[PDB]
């Protein structure tokens, strides 16, 4: 089976550089081009560019010139971009994909997370400690709130499942 | 400049068993020189990754159902759904690859007005779609952690400074 | 170390008439020295500035209706809806001011979970409610092609 | 009455200075302390600082010592709020509000957007080009306004169903 084994989620501060990885597997890695889509969260897809692994070569869209960059390595069947500088604008999923007729076979995606201190240095020891702890709790009070939200979309489906 | 690609509507609510129809508009026509229309369509399900459905404006790819056909030429293109069903919907991304750079429309969400004839399902639709809402939670959930991530860095890093 | 505010639940369902609690602590106690208690509550309705409900814990804020009671002391506070109506859908916060810097609360959404057994007031409230939401997105619409304007405008008026 | 009348939205590249006006109307400017406060949505409130417009004194919140300066008119019945060196961070709404007992009145609040970047490729395009996608933004606009407008449309009909035949 075809497979394109992107790498996990990225923390990143503003200005910094990311280099993520696609792994191909279930085909020969140089007889196809591999293209790279970025796509932010409920927005569309834009086309970043694309790397020939069999001689290397590189197209890039305008829009990401400087932003990205894209190599290939043949021994490890893997793709890889490179994004520099990153901004909140760059915070997004990004897919490589598999081009013959189109894009037939996608990644996973990768997510990209731009955060941002100071005033920290302000507190404590002990009161950073303390507020690093009361996150936990509220982390799960979110995802709760997600999780119920979720357990009454299912129970419907469930049920006309149950009455069959 | 790069091809503008216009979708219409931006979101099309039917009912499960309605046909849904789907425009796509390109800035500057399609139709390459050496005769073909470079254009496709995807369906991207949420929390899931895209998947090819039309080529050339009407060739279904290997395993896409009967239901959906491509059509049009130049720069107005349709895409049409017969029947539609709870696993189609999703967002809808028409894209050209006639012209460089390569670009997409903005996407067209299809999605239910009001759903439900829940008891008319069969077992697979009805855990099928229990089945799409687990990638939906994910990326929800997955978007928490993320956020909690950052909000644990500026203290850790505080901490290991003092 | 400022004051954390933090509240539960963070979204509760109602139909108008049950009774809604809202609950809200503090990482410090909120006792001044002076005795007082400097905790407050606020409603906030999508795309609408916030108003007071309740000062120092347990005062009505004057022109709030008796409906709306709050209690608690030093790390631990309840704001509680005697028969919940139309007008009180959305978030309600917390909020201190005994410590410095004054720290609010995220909010919990008091949401609605049939529209036949409202009345034409409380339907007319409700569809008003609807105006100051779809403004808010439309302007956020505007100023997002306005940023998109800038990048062409600039280009064109370097030439 | 008491208003808190704060200026229109602004558009701001980062690393820029934005300043926004409270005027207000309805009560004795000097005798009462104004407040600011941001809200990014879907975030908290966060408290900035204040004036008193009684002395010209300030205090700020230590988060955002640096980032706002706050200053006051009597002659005006106004105060102003000036964000310096704007990143995306800034993105938000601001509100100015007076205090007694608690915030009893508060602005609609000032909307400011941070823009982004794009002109780097946008250089090489022809004038012709340029004056074609600009206007081609205003159709893009409307389609998006117009999905918020059929969205909200949805959710008014149920309403007036019951308000017609009431």
């Amino acid at each position: 089976e075809v497979q394109l084994q992107q790498s996990g989620p990225e923390l990143v501060k503003p200005g910094a550089s990311v280099k993520m990885s696609c792994k191909a597997s279930g085909y020969t890695f140089t007889s196809y081009v591999m293209h790279w889509v970025k796509q932010k969260p409920g927005q569309g897809l834009e086309w970043i560019g694309y790397i020939n692994p069999h001689n290397d070569g590189t197209k890039y869209n305008e829009k990401f010139k400087g932003k990205a960059t894209l190599t290939s390595d043949k021994s490890s069947s893997t793709a890889y971009m490179e994004l520099s500088s990153l901004t909140s604008e760059d915070s997004a999923v990004y897919y490589c994909a598999r081009k013959l007729r189109g894009f037939a076979y996608w990644g996973q995606g990768t997510l990209v997370t731009v955060c941002s201190y100071e005033f920290l240095k302000s507190w404590t020891v002990e009161d950073l400690q303390k507020r690093l702890l009361a996150l936990d709790p509220m982390m799960e009070q979110e995802i709760e709130e997600i999780r119920q939200k979720y357990q009454s979309k299912r129970q419907p489906i469930l049920d006309a499942i149950e009455a069959k | 400049m790069d091809v503008l690609m216009t979708q219409t509507p931006l979101s099309l609510p039917v009912s499960l068993g309605d046909q849904a129809s789907i425009s796509c508009r390109s800035s500057q026509s399609l139709l390459h020189s050496n005769r073909n229309t470079y254009l496709h369509w995807y369906l991207q399900k949420p929390g899931q990754s895209p998947k090819l459905l039309i080529y050339k404006v009407s060739n279904r790819f290997s395993g896409v159902p009967d239901r959906f056909s491509g059509s049009g030429s130049g720069t107005d293109f349709t895409l049409k759904i017969n029947r539609v069903e709870a696993e189609d919907l999703g967002v809808y991304f028409c894209s050209q690859s006639t012209h460089v750079p390569l670009t997409f429309g903005a996407g067209t969400k299809l999605e239910l007005k009001r759903g439900s004839f829940l008891k008319s399902w069969t077992v697979e639709d009805l855990q099928k779609r229990l089945l799409a809402l687990d990638p939906m939670m994910e990326q929800e959930i997955e978007e928490i952690r993320q956020k909690y991530q950052c909000k644990r860095q500026p203290i850790l890093d505080a901490i290991e400074a003092k």
